[PDB]
């Protein structure tokens, strides 16, 4: 029953100018071989949640260079170099460790 | 991978003048199995 | 390159049994786990369980007594079953590919998602 | 089958013999994933009472 929470609801970013999504757990989310999980999913408006960050930090085969993250035990946060049009979505934190997994309510990545 | 083919008519423990016919699965199928040996023979020496 | 359809009950009344399938066209069932990730934006992306080829599931403990998870292998067909749906259970239910704790942790190959809705 | 305990041996009757099978009990396990990629349906033909 650990809850996860997102900072930000949104964040109203200009084209080409960096943001970021802080995130974080009433626990830390480490593991019983101790490595840290959480994940990074993105959803668009007409599509479901996909997968961009996976564990705390590592990259997709093709992810844009643009996107990158770090952090421990509870805090954690999603980066974006420079914010694109294309990355405007809603930004899911999940839980990653624990089985009764549960997630951030979504970040609205927008362009301002 | 091992390419495989599929067989139905399974001349049994060469029981030659009898055969069984297995019927088809409903479809999909899937399976593992554990590989503990192997049975094996050596080429027999030639006439070197 | 794994693929999804899905259907099911997009509408029940409350205290009825939700039935949502997802058919996979690529793997079996101890491949990857599969799991129901449930879209209500209050509360982000809520998990309800997942389950793989032995039949060996995780549920949600808040959905313990309400939700049962099946696999025909031979269809190649994830089922959900719901009891008792309520108000709350309104929303967009996925289908996701579960890779391993160790190797990725992560949900992939997603489904578009039912639309499902509780109403009188 | 079982497994070798420690390690794998080999076990063949006579190895200057070359008529002779080998049988050879494997250390530990390998797995395999065997598949009939193919969605079929079923017919039932009266063919004889
Ligand atoms: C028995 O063993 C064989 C051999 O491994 C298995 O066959 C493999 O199945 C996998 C899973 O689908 C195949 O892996 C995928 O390959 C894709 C590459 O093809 C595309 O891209 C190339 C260019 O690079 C194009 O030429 C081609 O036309 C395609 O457009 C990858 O793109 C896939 O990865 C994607 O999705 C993942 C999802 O998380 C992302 O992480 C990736 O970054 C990427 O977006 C994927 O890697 C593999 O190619 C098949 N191998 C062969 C030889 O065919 C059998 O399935 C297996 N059978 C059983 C029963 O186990
Ligand atoms: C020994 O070597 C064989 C290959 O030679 C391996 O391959 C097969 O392995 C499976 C699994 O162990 C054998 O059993 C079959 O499992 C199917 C899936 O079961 C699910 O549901 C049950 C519900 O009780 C769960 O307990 C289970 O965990 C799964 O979630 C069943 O569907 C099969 O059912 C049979 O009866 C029904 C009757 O309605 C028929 O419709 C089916 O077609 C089928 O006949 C079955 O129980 C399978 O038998 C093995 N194949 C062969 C040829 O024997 C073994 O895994 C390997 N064992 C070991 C220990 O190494
Ligand atoms: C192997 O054979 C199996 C049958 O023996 C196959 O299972 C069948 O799959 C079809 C899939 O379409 C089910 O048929 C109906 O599907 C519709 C859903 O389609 C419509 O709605 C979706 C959106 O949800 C949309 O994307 C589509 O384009 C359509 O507009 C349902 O609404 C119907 O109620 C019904 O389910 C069959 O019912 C199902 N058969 C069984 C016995 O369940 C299997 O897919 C085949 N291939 C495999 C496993 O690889
Ligand atoms: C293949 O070998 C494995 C490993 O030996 C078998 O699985 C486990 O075996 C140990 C004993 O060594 C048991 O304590 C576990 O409970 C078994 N786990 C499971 C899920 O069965 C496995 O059964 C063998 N056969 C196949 C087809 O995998």
């Amino acid at each position: 029953d650990i809850v996860m929470t997102q900072t930000p609801l949104s964040s109203p970013v200009t084209l080409g100018q960096p943001a970021s999504i802080s995130c974080g757990s009433s626990q830390s989310l480490v593991h019983s071989d101790g490595n840290t999980y959480l994940s990074w999913l993105q959803q668009r408006p007409g599509q479901p949640p996909r997968l961009l960050i996976y564990k705390i930090s590592n990259r997709i085969s093709g992810l844009p260079d643009r996107f990158s993250g770090s952090g421990a035990e509870t805090n954690f946060t999603l980066k974006i170099s420079r914010v694109e049009a294309e990355d405007v979505g809603l930004y899911y934190c999940v839980q990653g460790t624990q089985f009764p997994w549960t997630s951030g309510q979504g970040t609205k990545v927008e362009i301002k | 991978t091992l390419p495989c083919r599929i067989k139905q008519i399974i001349n049994m423990w060469q029981k030659v003048g009898k055969a069984m016919y297995a019927p088809p699965i409903r479809g999909q199928i899937r399976c593992s199995s554990n590989i503990t040996g192997l049975l094996l023979t050596r080429d027999g020496g030639s006439n070197e | 390159q794994v693929q999804l359809q899905q259907w099911g009950g997009g509408l029940l009344k409350p205290s009825q049994t939700l039935s949502l399938t997802c058919a996979v066209y690529r793997w079996t069932f101890n491949d990857h786990y599969w799991s129901w990730v449930r879209q209500s934006p209050g509360k982000g992306l809520e998990w309800i369980g997942e389950i793989s080829w032995g039949g060996a599931t995780n549920y949600n403990p808040s959905l313990k007594s309400r939700v049962t998870m099946s696999v025909d292998t031979s269809m190649s067909h994830v089922s959900l079953k719901m009891t008792s749906v309520t108000a709350a259970d309104t929303g967009v239910y996925y289908c996701v590919r579960v890779g391993p704790g160790p190797h990725m942790a992560a949900l992939d190959y997603w489904g578009h998602g039912s639309r499902v809705l509780v109403s009188s | 089958g079982s497994l070798a305990e420690k390690e794998v041996v080999i076990r063949s009757q006579n190895f200057t013999n070359n008529a002779k099978v080998i049988i050879v009990q494997l250390n530990e396990s390998v797995v395999i994933n065997c598949t009939r990629p193919n969605n079929n349906t079923r017919k039932s033909i009266h063919i004889a009472p």
